[PDB]
């Protein structure tokens, strides 16, 4: 049963190496109630947002070290058009509503074949500030193109580089040492995940529901789910094989609830 | 249960000893499934 | 047995799967979330108020600010700085310099086993004096509330307003202790152990939640402002999580190999 | 009338682990309910059963920096009658230090049940080979020979269509419980060694890359149990 | 025999919010009963539901004295594409400061439910006109344009036989409860803006007085709820 | 009820713990009506 | 309401022998069960009933060292009308000092019931002889004559096929209980004497070894009982 | 029984006041026998 073609709206995506769909942490992340904390009528789903959206990540290479990763914030990639992920009607609905609640269906494709070795960890990781620089501003697409991969080091292991409020001249500047948005890179397999091994498959499936600190969250600021693509085993091949395989990803929202209908968002 | 042993008698009512959530209107579960 | 780890699901096996044997009988349940976190541990050490405080200003605090640092304790497992919620934990490695040394706090025991993203519990607070035979009292105000920073005059003695109010005040005896349990008082459903959002639409800091707390406590002497000596007195804070529940399995902190 | 009472000698003592409630100060508070939020964690052994990556040093002898610890062991073409990787079954050892089993268990004093080691072959599909995975009981000298590994509890793993092998380390202990941390390195804390030997060499068609890698996971069995919570190590914050 | 007792560590502590009774000193006292007296108040939300006057500054720019705050907004004949009056939905704002909803709620930490704004046209009966009443969710910039107000939650109010319009501000919040006082001016405390735009100009027959006035009331909806009493502000006595 | 949680047992009689008035011989009421 | 209580004058007193439990600090702990382990000891009188060796000095007068105490009494061929061995029935006497009856009972204040003295003839099978074993009640002078031993409670023991004789010392006391240790050497602590007399000489065929030996055991009867535990003697550790 | 006299009422549950062993799946006994 490795051939699966999954249909949503007017978009159908196909794979011939399906490992199955990782359903965590409920038996169906589409089974869900109207959000109890808002009393206006929610804007529910319709068939032009009941569809998949496809974007591009940076190329995986021999030079990419172990545990180097790419971070795709959701819904932040739609807001920033990261990797060409234009969201159409879904992004148009995002910019016009104050609250947003949904789960996510994600599929990441990478075009491996035989005579190649390597493994990619593909996880949906709650909750990250990995899309943000240590100065507190979000990464631009130029900066995401210049990395080309985020290197694991002392920072991002301990949380030392997470965004912070400066204390000011009144206080002594403290030695920042630790933070709770660390990545423990050996433990990323606790999250809803699959492994894109070169040996066995070209695509992976993860299916996640809505989670949050509140039964709905603000459309502009939430980062409750993040598509993390992390190298476990580096790429190796002999010369004459395909250099620089590409990584694409396909994102579908599940059971969206929109609240607080208002005009298009303009920043301050 | 929790780290509690004095089970015989409770002096205060439940809604004063603890919070309760408002109405809107072992054997372990696996954290992941395959289709 | 043969598997595919790329599945993301791996069945928890036993000795009898490949070899000859049987299941080891269960004999403990101490990994239960309601059992594990239901124990008291040292949160923070705060100074004792002897006068009407001026609450610490929001960041960035500038030069010449007249304020009383080190007296207020956020009831958070999350890291704090200068009685306000923080993202990074900070410490001071060297004495030399000039400027105010900000108070910072953590629950090391909590983050050693969180291991999860969301948390909710009631909170038993226990207040122990570090000075012998101290007569002291505990003032609390909930999440979203603020300190009433003024005094009133009785018989030409300035009596601060934090001796009273609608929020709980607990007077300890001479050398006594204070213990009480607090409900989950936030506007939020649960406390985020780790957070990726932003509280404001403009100039907010990513990963800093606004109301991931059970309120703020402070220690004060039950005597008016005229009664004061120079000797500073200290108070330790103990917290215990009641009816703890957890959601969304996640990571444990990195352990350095040096 | 006043009830006659005899207060015990431990009166007014604060005990941090007391199994009883205290007085409420701010009752009649209703919190927002939690119907919507999935993934509720009843017990930490549910996360102990989840496999996570182990750690080893990459290659001997020269390394650019000693911090280059890696979740896999590379398989060289050279043959010598010693195991490729070996580690003691001791939950305070650095090979478990950043696994969920080691990190959760290190805050507990005792464990019972089986550790489940999961291997993953990340080499190319055209590669063929065989490995011998052996668990040794404690001994005066750690076994190194393949003939010595064959005399222990062992399983032969074949490279093929299925990429992974779950090796359940058997629970063989003199006492009903075992110590998590080897203070004195006694028989109650160190339960021998797991070792990996290559049975046959890995064979490759030409233009395959040399030295494929085996990815290692550690996980708790379904019979795994933890007891007696202890004080944490705060070393991570410094 | 004496009952064995273990007094807890918080013995002899006075707790101001303790949910328990104390010893009576002067019992067996019967008070005069209260059959005759009507108007018994069970719950303060019964007075929160009663509409009371808001406050605004009368006219820009010159005023004889800044204390001239007024419960109405005058409607000038001049047209410019900005709202006549606007105020944030934030219960610590001065526009609610002397309403019963703001004064009652300011002694509580949290609120839930809808605010009900009531308008009253106090101009002459011969006057005809139309107004657009719009509630905006929080945004990076407050809307000022009538086209921007039209994209929000809005209702058009016609001047006619009935002089009043009750506008219910919808409860649109990410959390189940909202903060009464905007300390950090977060999304949990400031719930956007209500604005008044004139749709058409007010038309008058000759010898009518110019600039009629709209009287403003604030009131709590039937679903309005308050939680967590806090310390009062004693600023009024000084 | 009031701010009271220790509901299980009362030591003193009601006419000693509280006053009571002498004999002579939720859903909210509106404070005003229109005819 | 607060329950009215009257704490007694002995409040906060720690009493080492208090028959009541204290507060648990570390509950919810399950220990490993004990199904496999046999030999469970319910009561120390089960070990008191087990016979153990008494002690006497070997031979008068010259000894190489006074530490040469011996569990038997040698039987010489010489005849004189005095007992071969005698000891008081007093559980603090050195003859009981390293028996289980004396060592267990010395940590108790009182005893009741019968002491059972067991004799064992360790000489050759060809030996024949007769012994008179006599228990004397307390008297102004200890009896020494065989005619005086015959007037007391006595039994004649014949050497033959069965090698052992169990002599039950009768419980003859004015009070219901007797003191373990003779402080003042009263009638309540010293219950007379047991004595061994030879009735006939031991006869031997030639080439038998001279002076056979009688091995002595002390043991508690089935009616033996101990009461009132006291402080131990720590003299053994120095 | 043991050295215990306050038999009427126990405040804490048995598994908190004492340990209990886990499941796997007077008149005096003589310490020796003869065949």
């Amino acid at each position: 049963d490795r051939v699966t073609t999954q249909t949503a709206g007017n978009t159908a995506i196909n794979t011939q190496s399906s490992l199955g769909v990782l359903c965590a942490y409920v038996e169906d992340p589409t089974k869900s109630d109207p959000p109890s904390s808002s009393t206006d009528q929610p804007t529910t789903t319709f068939t032009a947002i009941d569809r998949w959206y496809t974007g591009r990540l940076n190329s995986w290479t021999k030079a990419v070290k172990t545990f180097s990763f790419q971070a795709v914030p959701l819904p932040g990639a739609f807001l920033s058009r990261q990797g060409g992920l234009n969201g159409g009607a879904f992004t148009a609905t995002l910019h016009r509503h104050f609250l947003m609640k949904c789960g996510w269906q994600v599929q990441v494709q990478c075009n491996l074949t035989q005579f190649h070795q390597g493994a990619l960890l593909v996880a949906m990781v709650p909750e990250t500030t990995l899309d943000v620089k240590p100065d507190g501003k979000a990464k631009s697409l130029q900066e995401l193109n210049e990395e080309q991969w985020v290197e694991m080091s002392d920072d991002y292991r301990t949380g030392k580089n997470m965004p912070f409020q400066s204390l000011g001249t009144y206080y002594r500047p403290p030695n920042w040492t630790w933070g709770p948005n660390f990545i423990n890179p050996y433990q990323v397999t606790v999250f809803p995940h699959q492994i894109l091994n070169a040996r066995t498959s070209t695509s992976v499936d993860v299916n996640v529901p809505y989670i949050g600190e509140t039964p709905t969250q603000s459309s502009e600021t939430q980062n409750s789910w993040t598509l993390l693509v992390m190298v476990l085993v580096p790429l190796d091949y002999k010369e004459g094989a395909t250099t620089d395989p590409e990584i694409t990803f396909s994102v579908r929202p599940t059971s969206p609830y929109f609240n607080g209908l208002r005009n298009r968002y303009t920043a301050g | 249960r929790g780290n509690n042993g004095n089970m015989t008698f409770n002096y205060y009512a439940n809604t004063y000893q603890n919070s309760v959530d408002f109405s809107t209107s072992g054997i372990l579960n696996p954290l992941g499934y395959l289709k | 047995s043969t598997d595919n780890a790329e599945t993301g699901v791996i069945e928890a096996g036993n000795t009898d799967t490949d070899f000859s044997g049987e299941l080891a009988a269960p004999g403990s349940n101490h990994t239960n979330v309601k059992f594990l976190f239901d124990r008291s541990r040292l949160l923070n050490v705060i100074k004792v108020l002897e006068k009407d405080a001026v609450f610490p200003r929001p960041f960035p605090t500038q030069e010449g600010a007249q304020q009383d640092d080190g007296y207020f304790c956020l009831l958070t497992p999350r890291p704090t700085v200068a009685s306000r919620p923080a993202t990074r934990f900070g410490l001071y490695a060297n004495p030399s310099g000039s400027g105010v040394l900000a108070n910072t706090s953590l629950d090391f025991n909590f983050y050693s086993l969180a291991c999860f993203t969301y948390f909710r519990s009631d909170l038993e607070v226990t207040v122990v004096s570090l000075e012998p035979d101290l007569e002291f009292a505990v003032g609390w105000f909930p999440s979203g509330s603020e300190y009433q920073a003024s005094s009133f005059v009785y018989d030409q003695l300035h009596v601060p307003f934090h001796f009273t109010g609608r929020t709980p005040r607990a007077f300890a005896s001479k050398g006594g202790k204070v213990s009480f349990v607090l409900p989950w008082n936030s506007v939020s459903s649960v406390l985020p152990v780790r957070w990726g959002g932003a509280s404001k639409l403009s100039s907010a800091t990513r990963g800093l939640p606004a109301h991931a707390d059970w309120g703020t406590i402070y220690a004060f002497v039950p005597r008016p402002n005229e009664k004061k000596s120079t000797a500073v007195k200290h108070v330790a804070v103990y917290i215990r999580y009641k009816n703890a529940r957890a959601w969304c399995p996640s990571m444990l902190p990195f352990r350095s190999y040096k | 009338g006043p009830i006659p009472t005899a207060p015990r000698e431990n009166s007014l003592m604060f005990l941090s682990t007391l199994p009883d409630d205290t007085v409420p100060a701010y009752g009649n508070v209703r919190t927002p309910p939690v119907n919507y939020l999935p993934g509720e964690i009843t017990d930490l052994l549910q996360l102990a059963r989840i496999p996570t990556l182990m750690a080893f040093e990459r290659v001997p002898e020269p390394v650019p920096a000693s911090d280059t610890y890696v979740p896999y062991v590379a398989v060289p073409t050279q043959f010598d009658d010693r195991p490729l990787i070996s580690f003691p079954i001791t939950l305070s050892d650095p090979v478990y230090q950043n696994t969920l089993v080691g990190a959760i268990s290190s805050n507990f004093a005792n464990y019972r049940g089986c550790i489940q080691i999961t291997l993953t072959f990340c080499g190319p599909m055209m590669a063929r080979g065989k490995f011998l995975l052996s668990y040794s009981p404690p001994n005066g000298t750690q076994p190194q020979t393949l003939s010595e590994a064959m005399q222990c509890t062992y399983s032969i793993w074949d490279i093929g269509l299925n990429s992974s092998w779950t090796f359940v380390v058997p629970y063989i202990s003199p006492s009903d419980y075992r110590e998590t941390r080897a203070i004195t390195n006694s028989v109650y804390s160190a339960d021998g060694w797991f070792s990996l030997h290559k049975l046959t060499k890995i064979t490759l068609p030409p233009d395959c890359p040399q030295s494929p890698c085996i990815l290692f996971f550690a996980s708790a069995g379904e019979d795994y149990t933890l007891r007696l919570p202890v004080d944490c190590n705060p070393s991570y914050v410094f």
